[PDB]
C-alpha cells in the first residue's frame, strides 16, 4: 500500500515560515495526488489544498491564500508545504493524505502520521488569580457555586487545593484553556451549602511551580 | 524495479495443431510461376505446436493468476497470437538471460519497436509496466521491470511498430548466421509468411520468453492483490523442424501452395515428380 | 473546514445501528457522487471508511454503509462494537475545492445519559480593575462526551472572543467542559445580558449574568 511519512515536528514563533516533508513509499509520487489538511486541537480537519488530477494545477482553499505554497519533487518522492506569516491560530497536525489521479474519486485513502507545528512565543509567567464570588442563593436554592480564577499561567500544570486541602468534597477543578495568546488559563469551582455562607470561610490556593509562585486568594461574597 | 510474481505451477501441458500455417518465403528473390524445391527450417504439417495460456482469468471465483513461461528456441519458433489488447508486446530471447551474457530484447510500443542486443539482468519475473503519469495525463510505460541493469549495448534499432476485430499475428523467428531473422503476416478475424527484417546481431540465441505489459493496479487500501493486472492473454508456440518443402510460386511470385513432402507417402509422390 | 453541516454527537447502545448525516448543497454533495467517510480514533491519524458514496475499502466491516440523497449524504454504522466510538468526518469535492465537514462522535453507551450542570460567573470587579473582564461557563456531568457552546449578548450572538476546552472525562465517567468569554470592560457595562447558551443532546440549557453593579 502507500505509506507517507512526514517530517517531524518543530516549533515556531509568530511571523514565521515553516517547510512539513511528506515521504511516499509503495507508489511513486507520479501516480497519486498530494494534498495537505490540518486540524487544531480538539476541531475537525481542513483542507488547506491539493492536486487536481483533470486538471494538472494544484489547487489552493481560500484561506490560505499567498501564504502557503506546495511543492513536490519527483525524484525525491517526497511532498512539500511551505506556510509563512504563521500565527497561533496555525498551531495544528499537519497531514499529508492522498488520492489516486486516474480515477479523480477524491477520496483521501492513505494519511501521514501527522506533524505537529506549535506557534507561540510565550515564556513562563505566574497566574493572576480572581475571585469568582457567589451570591445568595445562587445555584440549587440552599447551594451555592463558588471558585477561583488561575489566569494567564504559562507553563502548565498549575494545582489548586481549598482551605489548605481540608475542603475536597465539593471541589472541581477544571482543565485549562490554551488561548489565542499562548498562555493558559483555569477556574476552579466548590459547591457549598448556602447555610454556610455566614461562618466558614474559603481560601483558594493555587501553586504553579515553574513559575515559582504560590497564590492564596480568600474569596467571599460581594 | 522486479516484481516477484510467481504461481505455484504450470500444471497442465494444453496442445493444438497445426494445420498448414507456418510457410514461410525462404529467399526474398522473386521467381515466376515455378516449383521451387528447398530444404529449410519450416514448420512441419500437422504438427502439434502447444497454447500457452499467459494471463488465465479464474471466473467469477478467483482473480487471475500470471504463468509466463522461459521456453527453448531450439533451432526455430513459430510464434501466433491473436489479440485485442496489446498485451503481449514482444519478446526476449538469450542465453542466460543475465547479465554474464547479451541477450536481444524486443519490444513493440504504439509509436515504435525498439529492438536491443544488450547484457540485460533481467529480472526473475519479466514484464513492462505501464503507469500514470500525473503531468503529462497519458498513461507510460517502464522498462526497468523488464531489465534492472543494462550494459554492453551492441545493437540499438528503432522503427514502425508490428504487433501494435481479434487480428491473429503469425511470427517465425531464425536466427542463422549471426543474424536473427523475422517472417510474419497479420490477418484480421493459403497465406503467404512475408519477411519483416534481418537483424545482424551476430548473438547466441538458445532459449526465449515472450514479453507481456503488466497495467498498474492502483489498489484500495486494504487489498493484498499484486497491484499488476492486465487483462487477458495467450499465445502458441512451435517449433521449426529441417525439412524439404515444395513450394509453388504464382506468376506474381505470391507462393499460392506449399507441400511438406515427409507429411504422406502422397506428398511424398507430388514431391518426386 | 465547515463547509458541509453535520451533528456534534450520536448516540448508540452496543448492538444498535447509528446514522450520521452530512448535508451540503447541490454543488458538492448533491452535484457529484465523490462523497467519503472517515474516522478518527483520538490522537491518532484518520482512516477511509466509505468512499464513492456506497462502496467500502476492503478491512473495513460490513457494517458500515453510505448512501446519499438529494443534497445529505449519511454513514451507519450497524453491529455497533466500541472499536466505533471514534469522530467521524464526511467529505466532498466542490467542483474547484474539496472540503472537509465539522465533525460527528458516535458515543458508544456503556452509561445512562446525563444532562449538564452549568454555572456562569461574571467577570470579578477585580479584574475589570485591570481592564480586562473574562465570563466563566463551566459545564459539568454530562453523557455523552460532546457539547456545544453558544454565547450570547442581550439576545444577539457573541461571534467572537469565545475559546472552549474540548470535553474532559473526570472521575465520575461522565464529562464536563469549559468555556471563557473575554471581554473589554466598556462592553460588559453597554449590553444589559450576557448568557452561556449549552447545548446537550438537542436539549440546550441557558446561564444568564448581568451587570446589576
Ligand atoms: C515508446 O518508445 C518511444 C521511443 O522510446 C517513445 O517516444 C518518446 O521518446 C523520447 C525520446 O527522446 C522520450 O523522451 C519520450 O519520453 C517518449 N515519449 C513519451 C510520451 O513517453 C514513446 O512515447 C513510447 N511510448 C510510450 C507510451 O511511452
Ligand atoms: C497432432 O498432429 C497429429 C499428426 O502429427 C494429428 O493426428 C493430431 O490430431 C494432432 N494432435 C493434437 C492434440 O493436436
Ligand atoms: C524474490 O525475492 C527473493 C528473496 O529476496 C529473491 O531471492 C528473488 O530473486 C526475488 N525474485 C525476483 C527478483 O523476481
Ligand atoms: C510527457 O512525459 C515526458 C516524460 O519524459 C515529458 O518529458 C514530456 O514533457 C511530457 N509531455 C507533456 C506535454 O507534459
Ligand atoms: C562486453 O562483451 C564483450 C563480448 O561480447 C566483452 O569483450 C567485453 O569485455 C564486455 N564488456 C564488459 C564491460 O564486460
Ligand atoms: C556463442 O557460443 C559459442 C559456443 O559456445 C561461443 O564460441 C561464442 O563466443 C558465443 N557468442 C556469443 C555472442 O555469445
Ligand atoms: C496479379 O497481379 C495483377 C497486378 O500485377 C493483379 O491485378 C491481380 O489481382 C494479381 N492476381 C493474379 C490474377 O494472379
Ligand atoms: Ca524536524
Ligand atoms: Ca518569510
Ligand atoms: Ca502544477
Ligand atoms: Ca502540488
Ligand atoms: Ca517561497
Ligand atoms: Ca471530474
Ligand atoms: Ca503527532
Ligand atoms: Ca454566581
Ligand atoms: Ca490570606
Ligand atoms: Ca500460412
Ligand atoms: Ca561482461
Ligand atoms: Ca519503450
Ligand atoms: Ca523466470
Ligand atoms: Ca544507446
Ligand atoms: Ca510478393
Ligand atoms: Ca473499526
Ligand atoms: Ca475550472
Ligand atoms: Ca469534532
Ligand atoms: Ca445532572
Ligand atoms: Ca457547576
Ligand atoms: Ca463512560
Ligand atoms: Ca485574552
Ligand atoms: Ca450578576
Amino acid at each position: 500500500q502507500v505509506q507517507l511519512v512526514q517530517s517531524g515536528a518543530e516549533v515556531k514563533k509568530p511571523g514565521a515560515s515553516v517547510k512539513v516533508s511528506c515521504k511516499v513509499s509503495g507508489y511513486t509520487l507520479i501516480e497519486l495526488s498530494m494534498h495537505w489538511v490540518r486540524q487544531a486541537p480538539g476541531k475537525g480537519l481542513e483542507w488547506m489544498g491539493g492536486f487536481d488530477p483533470e486538471d494538472v494545477e494544484t489547487i489552493y482553499a481560500q484561506q490560505f491564500q499567498g501564504r502557503v505554497t506546495m511543492t513536490e519533487d519527483t525524484s525525491t518522492d517526497t511532498a512539500y508545504m511551505e506556510l509563512s506569516s504563521l500565527r497561533s491560530e496555525d498551531t495544528a497536525v499537519y497531514y499529508c493524505a492522498t488520492g489516486w489521479a486516474y480515477k479523480s474519486t477524491w477520496y483521501f485513502g492513505y494519511w501521514g502520521q501527522g506533524t505537529l507545528v506549535t506557534v507561540s512565543s510565550a515564556s513562563t509567567k505566574g497566574p493572576s488569580v480572581f475571585p469568582l464570588a457567589p451570591s445568595s442563593k445562587s445555584t440549587s436554592g440552599g447551594t451555592a457555586a463558588l471558585g477561583c480564577l488561575v489566569k494567564d499561567y504559562f507553563p502548565e500544570p498549575v494545582t489548586v487545593s481549598w482551605n489548605s486541602g481540608a475542603l475536597t468534597s465539593g471541589v472541581h477543578t477544571f482543565p485549562a484553556v490554551l488561548q489565542s495568546s499562548g498562555l493558559y488559563s483555569l477556574s476552579s469551582v466548590v459547591t457549598v451549602p448556602s447555610s454556610s455562607l455566614g461562618t466558614q470561610t474559603y481560601i483558594c490556593n493555587v501553586n504553579h511551580k515553574p513559575s515559582n509562585t504560590k497564590v492564596d486568594k480568600k474569596v467571599e461574597p460581594k | 524495479q522486479c516484481v516477484n510474481l510467481t504461481t505455484r505451477t504450470q500444471l497442465p501441458p494444453a496442445y493444438t495443431n497445426s494445420f498448414t500455417r507456418g510457410v514461410y518465403y525462404p529467399d526474398k528473390v522473386f521467381r515466376s510461376s515455378v516449383l521451387h524445391s528447398t530444404q529449410d527450417l519450416f514448420l512441419p504439417f500437422f504438427s502439434n505446436v502447444t497454447w500457452f495460456h499467459a494471463i488465465h482469468v479464474s471466473g467469477t471465483n478467483g482473480t487471475k493468476r500470471f504463468d509466463n513461461p522461459v521456453l527453448p528456441f531450439n533451432d526455430g519458433v513459430y510464434f501466433a497470437s491473436t489479440e485485442k489488447s496489446n498485451i503481449i508486446r514482444g519478446w526476449i530471447f538469450g542465453t542466460t538471460l543475465d547479465s554474464k551474457t547479451q541477450s536481444l530484447l524486443i519490444v513493440n510500443n504504439a509509436t515504435n519497436v525498439v529492438i536491443k542486443v544488450c547484457e540485460f539482468q533481467f529480472c526473475n519475473d519479466p514484464f513492462l509496466g505501464v503507469y500514470y503519469h500525473k503531468n503529462n495525463k497519458s498513461w507510460m510505460e517502464s522498462e526497468f521491470r523488464v531489465y534492472s541493469s543494462a550494459n554492453n549495448c551492441t545493437f540499438e534499432y528503432v522503427s514502425q511498430p508490428f504487433l501494435m476485430f481479434k487480428n491473429l499475428r503469425e511470427f517465425v523467428f531464425k536466427n542463422i548466421d549471426g543474424y536473427f531473422k523475422i517472417y510474419s503476416k497479420h490477418t484480421p478475424i493459403f497465406s503467404a509468411l512475408e519477411p519483416l527484417v534481418d537483424l545482424p546481431i551476430g548473438i547466441n540465441i538458445t532459449r526465449f520468453q515472450t514479453l507481456l505489459a503488466l497495467h498498474r493496479s492502483y489498489l484500495t487500501p486494504g487489498d493484498s492483490s499484486s497491484g499488476w493486472t492486465a487483462g487477458a492473454a495467450a499465445y502458441y508456440v512451435g517449433y521449426l523442424q529441417p525439412r524439404t518443402f515444395l513450394l509453388k510460386y504464382n506468376e506474381n511470385g505470391t507462393i499460392t501452395d506449399a507441400v511438406d513432402c515427409a507429411l504422406d507417402p502422397l506428398s511424398e509422390t507430388k514431391c518426386t515428380l | 473546514q465547515s463547509a458541509l453541516t453535520q451533528p456534534p454527537s450520536a448516540s448508540g447502545s452496543p448492538g444498535q445501528s447509528v446514522t450520521i448525516s452530512c448535508t451540503g448543497t447541490s454543488s458538492d454533495v448533491g452535484g457529484y457522487n465523490y462523497v467519503s467517510w472517515y474516522q478518527q480514533h483520538p490522537g491518532k491519524a484518520p482512516k477511509l471508511m466509505i468512499y464513492e458514496v456506497s462502496k467500502r475499502p476492503s478491512g473495513v466491516p460490513d457494517r458500515f454503509s453510505g448512501s446519499k440523497s438529494g443534497n445529505t449524504a449519511s454513514l451507519t454504522v450497524s453491529g455497533l462494537q466500541a472499536e466505533d466510538e471514534a469522530d467521524y468526518y464526511c467529505s466532498s469535492y466542490a467542483g474547484s475545492r474539496m472540503g472537509f465537514g465539522g465533525g460527528t462522535k458516535l458515543t458508544v453507551l456503556g452509561q445512562p445519559k446525563a444532562a449538564p450542570s452549568v454555572t456562569l460567573f461574571p467577570p470579578s470587579s477585580e479584574e475589570l480593575q485591570a481592564n480586562k473582564a473574562t465570563l466563566v461557563c463551566l459545564i459539568s456531568d454530562f453523557y455523552p462526551g460532546a457539547v456545544t457552546v453558544a454565547w450570547k449578548a442581550d439576545s444577539s450572538p457573541v461571534k467572537a472572543g469565545v475559546e472552549t476546552t474540548t470535553p474532559s472525562k473526570q472521575s465520575n465517567n461522565k464529562y464536563a467542559a469549559s468555556s471563557y468569554l473575554s471581554l473589554t470592560p466598556e462592553q460588559w457595562k453597554s449590553h444589559r445580558s450576557y448568557s452561556c447558551q449549552v447545548t446537550h443532546e438537542g436539549s440546550t440549557v441557558e446561564k444568564t449574568v448581568a451587570p446589576t453593579e
